[PDB]
């Protein structure tokens, strides 16, 4: 009958008048299974986050110019609009991320046609004005370029890059990618005009903190 | 012989290469550019020291604003990036942090002196803090004449960003000062010039702005 | 220009015509902050439901 104290997570309890605790006999608390009724690793659930998400399609055709904008995606803001996405469940508790980026940009020419689109990188304040910006000079940021023929995939990796040591989840505050073109596409007859953008992301080096009530936002650094 | 020159291994460096495989864009810096049978890449020091180098070039300093003050009350001015000089080849960088000097230059027809003061939170705190700037850093400077004292980095965002105006994390400072010794036609003029700055990240080379 | 697989938790991607991959300049990818800037120890998320 003494001071009994538990804490698990951020919860804890402290307890005056406490009773030994009890348990089935002959317990076994190992949490595997053995034999396993499922294949898939323990570790599942957790890591489940970071799976990668298909993102923001665009459709870049001939009429475009150049400097002109195919498709947008607002960085942060990007893995969980919707309730169905893997990291959208766990992310409406914590409200905040020190999360690092992994994005994919997939695309698909048909042999035959020539002109690039360009996968960039800009920051939230920086994308705060596209005005100040020339275009020709754009390669300075991180980026990846695409030649239509003969490039299948454009994988680059991004490390987390902001103002403020740590960033709000619900906001846009790692900024984003937007893809470019680098050149206008040029089509022989016949063939599809349309050619189609998929932006295939992912995420890495998961974090978060700071726990919030499950629909409110939260103010941090500002 | 001795003119030509043949392939096919290392047609690499006679110029011919991928974009598309870039590796890192830090990893084109290591590339060994093209070269034919004559050239002759030789790097020739003229100075001593380079004026490449970001810790020399941002030690020369730049002018950002002049005001005449007649008035004893608290004076606010803001302090932006540089524009229209030097300190302009600043601009390709957002983050940025280092401590930076403020060469102040007082003018004074009639004996005065006057302070110094500054702060990396703006006017407001949350509370007016601007009641009295004497505890914040006050350096008092005497009449016709000037001083170097440099400012630390105190701020609530590791990173100030050169590129926004927003008071709040934006800029790199908000300068005060007032007159003292009953007076008029005291004339400032305020230099910023930075000291062994930490300039983080690049960004496209900016447009020249006609329209402003 | 060759075959890329990548492959995370469930999903996984098989690509072709890969191109190598690029990073900002001097990357540091270690996820803690240090110093820190949350008391919290890191690994808070994954347990947080067994509050």
């Amino acid at each position: 009958d003494r001071v009994a104290a538990s804490t698990t997570t951020n919860a804890g309890n402290l307890v005056q008048a406490s009773v030994a605790p009890t348990m089935p006999v002959k317990p076994d608390f190992k949490n595997t299974d053995d034999f396993l009724s499922m294949s898939y690793r323990s570790t599942t659930a957790p890591t489940n986050p970071t799976k990668m998400v298909h993102l923001a399609h665009g459709t870049w055709t001939t009429n475009q110019h150049r400097q002109a904008l195919v498709a947008s995606i607002t960085l942060l803001q990007a893995f969980w609009p919707n309730q169905d996405f893997p990291a959208w469940g766990q992310s409406r508790y914590f409200a905040a991320v020190r999360c690092g980026f992994h994005i994919q940009v997939q695309l698909n020419v048909n042999i035959g046609s020539a002109g690039c689109l360009i996968a960039a990188y800009m920051p939230k304040t920086a994308h705060d004005h596209m005005n100040t910006y020339t275009f020709g000079s754009y390669t300075n940021l991180p980026h990846v370029l695409m030649n239509a023929a003969t490039t299948s995939q454009a994988d680059l990796y991004i490390p987390y890059v902001f103002n403020h040591n740590y960033a709000r989840t619900d906001s846009d505050d790692l900024g984003g990618i937007y893809i470019w073109v680098w050149s206008a596409l040029t089509v022989p007859s016949g063939s599809p005009t349309t050619v189609d953008v998929t932006i295939f992301g992912s995420l890495l080096d998961l974090d978060f903190q700071c726990p919030r009530p499950p629909g409110a936002d939260t103010v941090i650094y500002t | 012989n001795v003119e030509a020159a043949q392939g096919e291994e290392l047609a690499t460096e006679v110029g011919l290469r991928a974009t598309e495989n870039d590796g890192s864009l830090s990893e084109q810096l290591n590339m060994s550019q093209p070269m034919f049978l004559n050239f002759k890449k030789h790097k020739v020091n003229i100075y001593a020291a380079t004026h490449t180098k970001v810790d020399h070039i941002f030690g020369r300093a730049w002018a950002v604003g002049v005001f005449n003050t007649e008035t004893a009350a608290i004076q606010k001015f803001d302090l932006h990036f540089p524009t229209s000089t030097h300190g302009a080849l600043s601009r390709f960088f957002c983050h940025w942090t280092g401590e930076l000097n403020i060469h102040i230059l007082n003018v004074s027809t009639t004996n005065a002196f006057l302070k110094v003061a500054h702060t990396w939170f703006g006017t407001d705190s949350g509370i007016a803090r601007t009641a009295t700037l004497e505890s914040n850093g006050t350096m008092i400077i005497p009449p016709n004449e000037q001083m170097t004292l440099c400012v630390p980095y105190y701020s609530e965002v590791p990173l100030r960003c050169v590129k926004g105006s927003d008071r709040n994390s934006a800029g790199l400072g908000s300068l005060f000062t007032q007159a003292v010794g009953r007076t008029i036609s005291n004339r400032v003029q305020i230099f910023v010039s930075f000291r062994c700055p930490n300039f983080f990240f690049p960004l496209p080379a900016p447009r020249e702005a006609t329209s402003a």
